[PDB]
């Protein structure tokens, strides 16, 4: 009975006890803010190419 | 309108400031899998905000019915206030 000297818990359940979650990554915010914030910039700009400024205030020509 | 919740999207609290080692250990993981899930939450809700190329499909159906409401065999510009007044001067008078 040399194995109930051991201790009982496993080192896989030290390893899914102690790395649980998958952790964030810090280029994750930058990622997906600017992805956002380049519509963000496509839309809002005035010197962006698709801009909305003619589509919401249209013109007086 | 979507100004108006950018606004308050902007006012969300930097969950960045705590992603590091030290909190991950520190916290019960219950409590960071739902910090983490309200991270991703955020996500979601600042990409659909800035979705603006959505605003014109979205005004063309409010379009249709009204346009349809102005489509009157009355008038274009009746309402129910003018109709009711038009009926009191229609009721009272002599017939």
């Amino acid at each position: 009975d040399r194995v109930l000297s051991l201790p009982a818990v496993s080192k896989n359940q030290v390893l899914e006890n102690v790395f649980h979650t998958a952790p964030k990554a810090p280029v994750e915010h930058l990622e997906k803010m600017v992805s956002a914030n380049s519509k963000v910039y496509d839309a809002l700009n005035l010197q962006s190419k698709r801009v909305l400024i003619w589509q919401v205030k249209p013109a007086l020509f | 309108l979507s100004n108006e919740r950018y606004q308050l999207l902007s006012q969300w609290p930097d969950f960045t400031t705590m992603y590091g080692k030290d909190f991950y250990y520190r916290a019960h993981p219950e409590d960071l899998k739902k910090f983490y899930d309200a991270a991703d939450e955020y996500y979601k809700l600042y990409e659909t905000v800035t979705e603006f190329d959505s605003l014109s499909a979205l005004a063309s159906q409010v379009v249709p019915n009204y346009a349809a409401r102005r489509r009157s065999t009355v008038h274009p510009a009746i309402g129910s206030t003018v109709a009711d007044g038009a009926f009191t001067n229609f009721l009272l008078s002599k017939q």
